[PDB]
RNA sequence: UCUCUC
RNA sequence: UCUCUC
RNA sequence: UCUCUC
RNA sequence: UCUCUC
RNA sequence: UCUCUC
RNA sequence: UCUCUC
C-alpha cells in the first residue's frame, strides 16, 4: 500500500456508516413490529423486513403499480410474512405497512439520507442467497445458453436499479445474458434500434457491453467483445459470438467481485451491542464480516425433516458468497466439510404461503468458520475468427492443476492483521455438480 | 446429466482452480 | 545561458538553505533521539524520522483524526520505529513523540520558517524509493490501465498535499490514473459535477489536465488533451481517450522532471562535516548529488540471505530517479552493471513489524557511480478520431532506433563543469521486465 | 506475461529509447 | 493480475 | 403482499 | 431441461 | 525540445 | 505509530 | 572572472 490510506481509511468510514444505518433500521422496525429478541433474529423476518425496504424505494414498479393498480392489493402497502412465536410453537401473519412509513423509517435511520447504498447491499445480501439456493438453468436454456456454465451466473437475480457495486459483483454469465435478451428482443421486432427509444437501448447496450468488456482478463476476450459492440443492428453472428465468449469464461476465468453481505438481523443485533461501525470501520472483504459472524446468534425455521447443518451451511455460503467456490476451500476455510447441493437436506430458506406453521420449528445457525480469509475479485492465472482462434489455442494451453493465487493462504481468527498465512494443502470440488 | 463444470474463486486462496478439461474442449 | 545567470544562482541558494535546513535538522532529531553515528547513518532510520516529520505536518489528516479519533492511537503523537545497536545486535524500538514537538522541531530548523519545499523534497525521495522498490500493477488493473504501461508511473505514490514539484515529478501515467480516478467516481455518483462540491471538482480536474497538457511534447496529444478537458460531464468516451493518451506516451514520451533526492542522512552527514549549502549553493540536477553521494557512507539492514550489492544498487536507483531508466545507460554511469528488479535478490528497504531484529545485519551501501551525468526533464526526440490517427501515424513512424539527446554525453566526477563529455557506446534494458 | 515496454529518460545521454514496438502497437 | 483503496 | 434447486 | 419471464 | 534558470 | 515487487 | 544555435 502507499499514502492511499486515507482513502482506505475514508471508504472503511462510509461502509460502517451504511452498516450502521441498516442495523439502527432493523432496530428501529423491530420496535415498530414488536418482535422480541429471538423473533428479531429470526433469518424469517430479517428477510421479510428486507425485502419491504426494497420494495418501498423500487421507484419504476411503484409508478407502474400506481397507473395500473394490481387485483386487490393497493400500490401504496407493502408487506411479507412476520413470524411469532406464541405458547412455543410458531404462527405467521402477513404484515402490511404503508410506503411512505417504510422509507421515512429509512430515511431517518441513515439520518435524513436516501443511502441507496445500504438498498444496493441488501440486494446483494439476497442475491448471494438466492444464487446458494436454486440454480436457473431454466433461464440458461430459454436464452440458449448451455445449463453447464452455472459457475458463471453470479448475480443474476440482482435487478437493474442496482448501482456500479451491482455489476460489479454480478458474473460474466448474467452479462451475457442480458446481451442475448436484448439481441433476442431486436431479432423479434426490427423496430429495435431504431427511434426515440433506439437511442435509449443502444446506450443501455454500449455501457453493459463497456462494463462486460472490463470484467474481462485477458486481450482477445477484451477485443472480442468490443467487435460485439460496435455491430450496430447485432443478429446471430453476435449471439454466437457471445455464447462463445461466455463459453471462454469457465477457463480464462473473469473478474468478478465478491463480497461478503449479511442479513440486517446481524447488523442490528452489532448495533444494539453498542458496536460502532461508523468510527470502527467496516470492509465487504476483510476479517470484519467473519469476525461479525463469529460473534452472532441467528435463528432460522426448520422445515419437518431437515438437517439444521445443512441449511446453517447453506446460509453461511451465502454470507460469503461461495456458492460457486471449489469446495475444498470452503471446507477448510469453514472447519466442517461443506457438501454439495445434491446431497443438502433443506429447501429454501423463505417460507412459502401455503405451508404449515405447526410442524415448523426453530435451529440456531452455526455461522462459525475455522479460519477466515480475504475475498478477491480476481480470476486465477489467465496468462473475429483469429480472435476464437487465440482464444482457443489460450484455452487448449491451460490445465486444470496450474496453481493461482501463489503464496495467498487463509488466516486464524486471531490474526486480525493478516500476518501470517496458512496455505492448504489439497473429494469433490463443485457444488452445483 | 448437466451440473456445474467450473469454479469461482471467491476467496484469495493458493488453489488449482478446477475445470472439467475434456468437457468443455469437447464443443470446439 | 543569458543573465539569467543570477536568477540560476538564486534558485541554486535557496535549495541550498532548503538542504541545510533539512540536514540540521536530522542532526537535531538524532541529538534528541539518543543515536550514535552508525545508528544516525541508517537509512532507515532516517525513513523513520522522515515519516514523523511528515505526518507531523499533514494537516487534513491530523484533522481528520483528531475528529475521528483512531483505535489506540491518540491523533496528536507520531512516530515509528528506531534500530538501535546493542552488544554487536540490531533492536527495533517503537518512539512516540507529539507532533506539536515536531513542527517546532522543524521550524527551529528552519529559522523559524515552515518551508515546505523541503518536505516536498523528502516526500519526492520517498516516491523514488517506493517506485524503485514496488510495482503497483494492483492500482493499474483497479483502474482498468493496462499494467504493460508501468514505466510511465513515475511519482505515483506521492500525496496531493505535495506542490508544484510533486506535479512535476510525477509521470504521465500518474495524472492519467487520477483523472480516471476522476471519471469513475463521477459515473457512479451522477451528484458528482454539481452543487457547492462540484464547483471543486471541476477545477481540480480542470487543474489537472492543465497540467497533465503542459506535460506532453507533441501537439496533437496536446490537443486531445484539451478536447477531454472541454467535457462538462466526462463519460466513458473521455475515459477511453484517456487510456489511448497514457498508451501513446510510451513511445511520443511525455516531459517528466527526475531529480536527485537523497535521504536525510546524507544531508545530515554533509551539515555535520561542515558543508554550507546555503554558501556552496546546490541543484538537484547538477553534479552536487553525484559528488555528495560519492564522500557519503550509508548503512542499511540486510535481511538473512540477501545481497548487499542488489540493495545498494536499489537505493542507488532510487535516489536518482532510474527505476525506469534503460538499464545499458544505468549500467554504464554506475560503472557496475545494474540487475533488473526481477533478479534482484533483496525486499523493501522498510521494516515491517513483525519481523525478528536478532537474525537482521547491517550493511554498508555502496553509493558510488564512475560518472556522473545531468537528469533531464525532456523526452526524446518526438518529432476527436482525426487526432487519434493523427497520433496512431506518429507512433508507426517511430522507431526503436531512433538516437535522442545527440551531443549528449556522461561526465567524469572530475569535470565539474561539464567540459567533456563520453557518448556511450553500445544486453536487457527493461527494469521490470 | 506483463512488465516493463517503455523507456523514461531520467539521464540525459545520447541514447537510443528502447520500446517494444509490436507489442505496444498490436494494440491498434 | 487486483491480500482489501466500494 | 408470489414462488422455485437442476 | 424451460411449472408459465411471448 | 528543456546540458541544469526549482 | 500499517504493509507490499509483478 | 560561466556557457550554449534549435
Ligand atoms: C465497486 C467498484 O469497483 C465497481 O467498479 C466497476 C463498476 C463500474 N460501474 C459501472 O460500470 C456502472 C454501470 C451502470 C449500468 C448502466 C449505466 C448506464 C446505462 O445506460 C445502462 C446500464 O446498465 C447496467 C449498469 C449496471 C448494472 C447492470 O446490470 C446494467 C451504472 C448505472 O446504471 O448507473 C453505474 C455504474
Ligand atoms: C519545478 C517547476 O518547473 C514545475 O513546473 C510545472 C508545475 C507547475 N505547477 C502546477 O501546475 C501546480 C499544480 C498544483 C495542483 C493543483 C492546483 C489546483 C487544484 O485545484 C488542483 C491541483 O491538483 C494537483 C496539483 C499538483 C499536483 C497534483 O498531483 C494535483 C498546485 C497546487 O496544488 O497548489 C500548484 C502548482
Amino acid at each position: 500500500t502507499d499514502g492511499e490510506r486515507q482513502n482506505a481509511t475514508e471508504i472503511r468510514a462510509s461502509v460502517g456508516k451504511m452498516i450502521d444505518g441498516i442495523g439502527r433500521f432493523y432496530i428501529q422496525m423491530c420496535t415498530e413490529l414488536k418482535l422480541s429478541d429471538y423473533e428479531g433474529r429470526l433469518i424469517q423476518n430479517s428477510l421479510t423486513i428486507e425485502r419491504m425496504v426494497l420494495s418501498a424505494f423500487d421507484e419504476r414498479r411503484n409508478k407502474y403499480l400506481e397507473e395500473h393498480p394490481s387485483a386487490g392489493k393497493d400500490p401504496k402497502k407493502t408487506g411479507g410474512p412476520i413470524y411469532r412465536r406464541v405458547d412455543g410453537k410458531w404462527r405467521r401473519e402477513l404484515i402490511l405497512y404503508d410506503k411512505e412509513e417504510i422509507r421515512r423509517i429509512w430515511r431517518q435511520a441513515n439520518n435524513g439520507d436516501d443511502a441507496t447504498a445500504g438498498l444496493t447491499h441488501m440486494m446483494i445480501w439476497h442475491s448471494n442467497l438466492n444464487d446458494a439456493t436454486y440454480q436457473r438453468t431454466r433461464a440458461l436454456v430459454r436464452t440458449g445458453m448451455d445449463p453447464r456454465m452455472c459457475s458463471l451466473m453470479q448475480g443474476s437475480t440482482l435487478p437493474r436499479r442496482s448501482g456500479a457495486a451491482g455489476a460489479a459483483v454480478k458474473g460474466v454469465g448474467t452479462m451475457v445474458m442480458e446481451l442475448i435478451r436484448m439481441i433476442k428482443r431486436g431479432i423479434n421486432d426490427r423496430n429495435f434500434w431504431r427511434g426515440e427509444n433506439g437511442r435509449r437501448t443502444r446506450i443501455a447496450y454500449e455501457r453493459m457491453c463497456n462494463i462486460l468488456k472490463g470484467k474481462f482478463q485477458t486481450a482477445a476476450q477484451r477485443t472480442m467483445v468490443d467487435q460485439v459492440r460496435e455491430s450496430r443492428n447485432p443478429g446471430n453472428a453476435e449471439f454466437e459470438d457471445l455464447i462463445f465468449l461466455a463459453r471462454s469464461a469457465l477457463i480464462l476465468r473473469g473478474s468478478v467481485a465478491h463480497k461478503s453481505c449479511l442479513p440486517a438481523c446481524v447488523y442490528g443485533s452489532a448495533v444494539a451491542s453498542g458496536y460502532d461501525f461508523e468510527r470502527e470501520g467496516y470492509s465487504l472483504v476483510g476479517i470484519d464480516p467473519f469476525r461479525l459472524l463469529q460473534n452472532s446468534q441467528v435463528y432460522s425455521l426448520i422445515r419437518p425433516n431437515e438437517n439444521p447443518a445443512h441449511k446453517s451451511q447453506l446460509v453461511w455460503m451465502a454470507c460469503h458468497s461461495a456458492a460457486f467456490e471449489d469446495l475444498r476451500v470452503s471446507s477448510f476455510i469453514r472447519g466442517t466439510k461443506v457438501v454439495p447441493r445434491g446431497k443438502l437436506s433443506t429447501r429454501g430458506v423463505q417460507i412459502a404461503s401455503n405451508e404449515n406453521m405447526e410442524t415448523m420449528e426453530s435451529s440456531t445457525l452455526e455461522l462459525r468458520s475455522r479460519y477466515w480469509a480475504i475475498r478477491t475479485r480476481s480470476g486465477g492465472n489467465t496468462n473475429t475468427s483469429d480472435m476464437r482462434t487465440e482464444i482457443i489455442r489460450l484455452m487448449e494451453s491451460a490445465r486444470p492443476e496450474d496453481v493461482s493465487f501463489q503464496g495467498r493462504g487463509v488466516f486464524e481468527l486471531s490474526d486480525e492483521k493478516a500476518t501470517s498465512p496458512i496455505v492448504p494443502s489439497f473429494e469433490g470440488s463443485y457444488f452445483f455438480g | 446429466s448437466s451440473g456445474q463444470i467450473s469454479i469461482q474463486p471467491t476467496f484469495s486462496v493458493q488453489r488449482n482452480l478446477p475445470f472439467d478439461r475434456p468437457t468443455i474442449m469437447a464443443a470446439f
